[PDB]
RNA sequence: UUGACCUCAAAUCAGGUAGGAGUACCCGCUGAACUUAAGCAUAUCAAUAAGCGGAGGAAAAGAAACCAACCGGGAUUGC
RNA sequence: AUAUUGGCGAGAGACCGAUAGCGAACAAGUACAGUGAUGGAAAGAUGAAAAGAACUUUGAAAAGAGAGUGAAAAAGUACGUGAAAUUGUUGAAAGGGAAGGGCAUUUGAUCAGACA
RNA sequence: GUCGAAUUUGGGUAUAGGGGCGAAAGACUAAUCGAACCAUCUAGUAGCUGGUUCCUGCCGAAGUUUCCCUCAGGAUAGCAG
RNA sequence: CGUGGAGGUCAGUGACGAAGCCUAGACCGUAAGGUCGGGUCGAACGGCCUCUAGUGCAGAUCUUGGUGGUAGUAGCAAAUAUUCAAAUGAGAACUUUGAAGACUGAAGUGGGGAAAGGUUCCACGUCAACAGCAGUUGGACGUGGGUUAGUCGAUCCUAAGAGAUGGGGAAGCUCCGUUUCAAAGGCCUGAUGCAGGCCACCAUCGAAAGGGAAUCCGGUUAAGAUUCCGGAACCUGGAUAUGGAUUCUUCACGGUAACGUAACUGAAUGUGGAGACGUCGGCGCGAGCCCUGGGAGGAGUUAUCUUUUCUUCUUAAC
RNA sequence: GCUUGUGACGGCCCGUGAAAAUCCACAGGAAGGAAUAGUUUUCAUGCCAGGUCGUACUGAUAACCGCAGCAGGUCUCCAAG
RNA sequence: AAACUUUCAACAACGGAUCUCUUGGUUCUCGCAUCGAUGAAGAACGCAGCGAAAUGCGAUACGUAAUGUGAAUUGCAGAAUUCCGUGAAUCAUCGAAUCUUUGAACGCACAUUGCGCCCCUUGGUAUUCCAGGGGGCAUGCCUGUUUGAGCGUCAUUU
């Protein structure tokens, strides 16, 4: 409900990184990178506040 | 149920989010938090606990204004600038 | 063994006083001048009852002497006190149920 | 509308609204957007169109 | 294109600052265009010229009360010299060779020969 | 009445300095038990682990209130 | 002169060779568990070079079939080699309450040698 | 069973391991309680149980003696190489 | 006999194919093992004389990984329940719409929140994985869009409680003490230090359910609205002027009184009142709801009956 | 009638049922005040200003915790015939 | 006789053994002496034409200045980009800067982006109320300065 800032930028943050890779990614020369490993999802993996 | 029907009252936070290394272990009610100690002007640390020390001594930052302090050391700690 | 419960009461956790509802502390006036060379009326205002006593208290209003203002002292009422009785306290007071000598 | 540095307040916004675009405000309500940046509405003065102080700016 | 530093350190100061506010015009521009379009790179070249205003505004005020202190006891800190915290303390060569009075003399009176042998 | 002395204070006074970090090595405090003893309490593990304080490029130690009993030796450290 | 499982900078080894070697050779103190102190992984190798399979064809697609690239698709981003358990199909054989073994020959299959 | 009170309950706040808390069951103290949990001392010790990785050749045992807080173990002589 | 590595040798084998793997093919040894052919393969490797060790596995309820039989088996049976047609789509028992049968029955399967979650919300795109059948649907995937306040909360105040400070203990990490054996600080006036009077409470944190300054209705969005749009308010803090009132009895009259009012100087210093409060019982009364007559409109039933059944008829803060 | 507010009372207690920040009043009589005009921001009207953080939705037989779209656990308001 | 079951083979499965690699680990030795209030270690939150991370940087944000080299950067897009040149570049180098919110963290707090105070300046008609902008107030202690306190105490006023 109503959330401390720190907790709603923290949130923000949050939903910034929740995304599939880069897809120009892969292109780049020696890239070691496929997919987005460290991708949450809410039902998931609870963020610890 | 000292189980599950009893686990469905865990809505309480016991720690906030720690100011000084964001770890999540600042005790409410307490006012001070479990990893670092904070607001202890020390740091907290102990032997017992290595790998606790490995996870955050120097060098798991970004040592901002440490890491060039060996460039520094090697030039004689030089001021002014170079000509042409 | 463990620690019995007399031993636990004495660092005082869930053992200390109820003190919420309580009316303060019951005392006479401080030792001065007034009561104990000549004596100083006061006017009992309000009996009233005290949470955790048995004993009523009377709310008795004073003159402070040293400045213009009137000062509030808890006394446990004796029997027979009652609301806007005269109360009288120093070596020179009387004799009469209420005064304080 | 305008996305808004957060370390301004309803005043240097209004400020820096009159200044760049030379126009009048009359109200600004500040929410800050889910990603961490805020967002401003900015109503301008009955004596100002909007819609024409907006393609000045150039977006449309 | 744009902006070199050599250019900005022969300009005078209140210029810079009205210069810079083209910069800030510009680049505030191009922010209303880049979302218009796919692609906007000349974007950086502004925003990084906009830093290089500020490098030569900051280091002219700089060497300007370098000077207006210079030659003196106290001169504000961040213009003294960095070295380390425990270089900053440090006894000073003066307060270091100072030698006692009696001890100047045996210095003085022997000091370390040079000598050799011969086999 | 005025001028000192002494002690004790107050300034966002003038300039300074200490705090945390790291800790392999170092100077101190504090301080076990597992263990060995085919049991176990002295003892051992060990003047060790854990805890606390403080340094440096090394620390510390050091020009003898030393060692010796010799025809004497001669600050300290280390092998 | 002595000390040095830390810091910075260097030369090496009858050391380890991705279940080894530091827990981490990889976005590793990562992901993730936990109220918390803490705990704490898995995971390297197409090929010289993407030349990463145009184009046709069946399919709603995924794909399949052709074609094509390449020294190699018995290298197709499930990619070097590709073992074993275990599994599909083809071939052969045998089997009246297990299977397997030893000696010996018949039969089927299959082979070396020798001679000239 | 109780259901208008020694009632139910939210949130805040106190007590921390030989400690707390207990209308008392050794109960409760984060699925942990006749002493929580975390790490380190720590590869704790074991006369006890389990295992202990190629081949062949020759030799080839003992369960008895004496002492032992010894009786599932040692020392000791005897057998064996 | 075999393995990893080292010193020496065979100017040893190799991209014209090293090493490894596969092979009821061939050979040597009692054996550990060694050799060969064929297949697969790609980049190194072996004999001999010595050196060295992290050197040989069937087991340790062994460690890590990998795989079977069980086995298309146990199972996918609480919470009354589904049906017909069309639309879409490659595909419909399961998605949409239409019709039907039902349920939760206002102590809800409705309408909102607190803790917690943290984008789930909403749109479009979409079906590899997930939704222990299905999937064209989703709380899934992908790209976006979205949360507007002087008045709603937070901020302020205090509660149990927590906790700086002169201090007192403790080798120390730190323990103790919040009035605490303290030289503790302000505030209003003016005549900017000055003249003054004071008042001297000595921190602070600790309530999104306690206290508390103040907004209502209508409309609007795909998604926000007591926040936005329209009108209509109130408060708090600053600014000042015009009217009004008051005075030649200077700081208002009237009313016996209780009281009146459009107003009708006020420094401290004091005092008083709201802040400010249990619980139950019955009685009164208000508000919303319930029921219901007349009538003005819409809806249903009408073989038969019913001046009938249903429903619109509203009024915010101020 | 139902709900909810509220009043005036009554029962109850060895239980008698918070605190602070605020707002007002009163006592009070410092001081400042008219007649050629003076006092009056608690009567009316009129001007400027009100920042900052939160605000979506769920609130549960799938949005929380129970390893999960778990027959469990988890505070409350509204309530028709 | 099939089916089925077993056993061997070839192809195909399943799985990741072997072998060969090796920007890593390990140990040995050699040399060096550098964190912090001049805000360190660490923390949160940000920065890119197009990034979720690693690495890097701080509202001048994969970076600014300066010096060296001398033409690249590259996944695509992009450059009055400018190549016999104060000049490409994610280059090296680093001597000058920036350096958000913090943190021993210092005005007070901090489950809050919560609440003061003082100085300069600007704007609202303004010493005073509101706003914008720059600049400031922690503690212990030493040296010194200025102002003070006490019949602690010494002189000196008539
Ligand atoms: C190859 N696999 C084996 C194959 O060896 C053979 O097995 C025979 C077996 O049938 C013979 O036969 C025997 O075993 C069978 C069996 C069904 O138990 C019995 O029914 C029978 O009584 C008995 N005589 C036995 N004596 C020797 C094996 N080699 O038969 C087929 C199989 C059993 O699958
Ligand atoms: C020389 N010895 C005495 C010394 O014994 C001590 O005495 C204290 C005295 O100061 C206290 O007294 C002080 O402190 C207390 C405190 C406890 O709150 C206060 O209540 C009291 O009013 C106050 N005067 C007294 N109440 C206790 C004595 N032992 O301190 C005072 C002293 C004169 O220095
Ligand atoms: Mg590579
Ligand atoms: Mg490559
Ligand atoms: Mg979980
Ligand atoms: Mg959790
Ligand atoms: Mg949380
Ligand atoms: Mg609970
Ligand atoms: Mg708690
Ligand atoms: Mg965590
Ligand atoms: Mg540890
Ligand atoms: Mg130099
Ligand atoms: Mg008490
Ligand atoms: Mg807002
Ligand atoms: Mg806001
Ligand atoms: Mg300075
Ligand atoms: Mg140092
Ligand atoms: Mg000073
Ligand atoms: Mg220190
Ligand atoms: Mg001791
Ligand atoms: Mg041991
Ligand atoms: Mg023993
Ligand atoms: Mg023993
Ligand atoms: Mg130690
Ligand atoms: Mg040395
Ligand atoms: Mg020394
Ligand atoms: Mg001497
Ligand atoms: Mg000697
Ligand atoms: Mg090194
Ligand atoms: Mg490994
Ligand atoms: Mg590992
Ligand atoms: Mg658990
Ligand atoms: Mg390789
Ligand atoms: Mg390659
Ligand atoms: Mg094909
Ligand atoms: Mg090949
Ligand atoms: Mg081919
Ligand atoms: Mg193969
Ligand atoms: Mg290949
Ligand atoms: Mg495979
Ligand atoms: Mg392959
Ligand atoms: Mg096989
Ligand atoms: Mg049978
Ligand atoms: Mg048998
Ligand atoms: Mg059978
Ligand atoms: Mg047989
Ligand atoms: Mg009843
Ligand atoms: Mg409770
Ligand atoms: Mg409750
Ligand atoms: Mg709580
Ligand atoms: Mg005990
Ligand atoms: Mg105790
Ligand atoms: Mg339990
Ligand atoms: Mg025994
Ligand atoms: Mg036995
Ligand atoms: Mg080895
Ligand atoms: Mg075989
Ligand atoms: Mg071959
Ligand atoms: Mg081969
Ligand atoms: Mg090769
Ligand atoms: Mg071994
Ligand atoms: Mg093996
Ligand atoms: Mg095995
Ligand atoms: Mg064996
Ligand atoms: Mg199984
Ligand atoms: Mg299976
Ligand atoms: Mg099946
Ligand atoms: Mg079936
Ligand atoms: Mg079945
Ligand atoms: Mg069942
Ligand atoms: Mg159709
Ligand atoms: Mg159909
Ligand atoms: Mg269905
Ligand atoms: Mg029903
Ligand atoms: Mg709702
Ligand atoms: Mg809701
Ligand atoms: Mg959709
Ligand atoms: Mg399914
Ligand atoms: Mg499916
Ligand atoms: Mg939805
Ligand atoms: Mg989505
Ligand atoms: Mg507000
Ligand atoms: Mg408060
Ligand atoms: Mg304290
Ligand atoms: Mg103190
Ligand atoms: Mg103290
Ligand atoms: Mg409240
Ligand atoms: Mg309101
Ligand atoms: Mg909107
Ligand atoms: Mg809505
Ligand atoms: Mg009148
Ligand atoms: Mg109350
Ligand atoms: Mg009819
Ligand atoms: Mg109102
Ligand atoms: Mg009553
Ligand atoms: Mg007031
Ligand atoms: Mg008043
Ligand atoms: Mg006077
Ligand atoms: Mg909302
Ligand atoms: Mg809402
Ligand atoms: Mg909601
Ligand atoms: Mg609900
Ligand atoms: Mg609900
Ligand atoms: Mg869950
Ligand atoms: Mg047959
Ligand atoms: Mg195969
Ligand atoms: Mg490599
Ligand atoms: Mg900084
Ligand atoms: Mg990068
Ligand atoms: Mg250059
Ligand atoms: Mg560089
Ligand atoms: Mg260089
Ligand atoms: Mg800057
Ligand atoms: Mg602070
Ligand atoms: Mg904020
Ligand atoms: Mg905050
Ligand atoms: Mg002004
Ligand atoms: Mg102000
Ligand atoms: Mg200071
Ligand atoms: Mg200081
Ligand atoms: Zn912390």
């Amino acid at each position: 409900a109503q959330k401390s800032f720190r907790i709603k930028q923290k949130m923000a943050k949050a939903k910034k990184q929740n995304r599939p890779l880069p897809q120009w990614i892969r292109l780049r020369t020696n890239n070691t990178i496929r997919y987005n490993a460290k991708r949450r999802n809410w039902r998931r993996t609870k963020m610890n506040i | 149920g000292k189980g599950t029907p009893s686990f469905g009252k865990r809505h309480n936070k016991s720690h906030t989010l720690c100011n000084r290394c964001g770890r999540r272990s600042f005790h409410v009610q307490k006012k001070t938090c479990s990893s670092c100690g904070y607001p202890a002007a020390k740091t907290r640390s102990y032997n017992w606990g290595a790998k606790a020390k490995r996870r955050h001594t120097t060098g798991t930052g970004r040592m901002r204004y440490l890491k060039h302090v060996s460039r520094r050391f090697k030039n004689g700690f030089q001021t002014g600038s170079a000509s042409k | 063994g463990r620690v019995i419960r007399n031993q636990r009461k004495g660092a005082g956790s869930i053992f200390t006083s109820h003190t919420r509802l309580r009316q303060g502390a019951a005392k006479l006036r401080t030792l001065d001048y007034a009561e104990r060379h000549g004596y100083i009326r006061g006017i009992v205002k309000q009996i009233v009852h005290d949470s955790g006593r048995g004993a009523p208290l009377a709310k008795v209003v004073f003159r402070d002497p040293y400045k213009y203002r009137l000062r509030e002292e808890i006394f446990i009422a004796n029997e027979g006190v009652h609301t806007g009785q005269f109360i009288y306290a120093g070596k020179k007071a009387s004799l009469n149920v209420g005064n304080v000598l | 509308v305008f996305q808004v540095s957060m370390k301004a307040n309803k005043y240097q916004i209004k400020k820096a609204v009159k200044e760049l675009y030379e126009v009048d405000v009359l109200k600004v309500n500040t929410l800050v957007r889910p990603n961490g940046t805020k967002k401003a509405y900015v109503r301008l003065t009955a004596d100002y169109d909007a819609l024409d102080i907006a393609n000045r700016i150039g977006y449309i | 294109a744009g902006v070199k530093a050599y250019e900005l350190r022969t300009k005078s100061k209140e210029q810079l600052a009205s210069q810079l506010v083209d910069l800030k015009k510009e680049l505030a521009e191009l922010k209303v265009q880049k979302l218009s379009r796919p692609s906007l790179p000349k974007i950086k070249t502004v925003r990084k010229s906009i830093a290089c205003v500020l490098t030569v505004i900051n280091e002219q005020q700089r060497e300007a009360v370098r000077q207006l202190y210079k030659g003196k006891k106290y001169q504000p800190k961040d213009l003294r010299a960095k070295k380390t915290r425990a270089l900053r303390r440090a006894l000073t060569k003066f307060e270091a060779s100072q030698v006692t009075e009696k001890q100047r003399k045996k210095q003085i009176a022997f000091p370390q020969r040079k000598y050799a042998i011969k086999a």
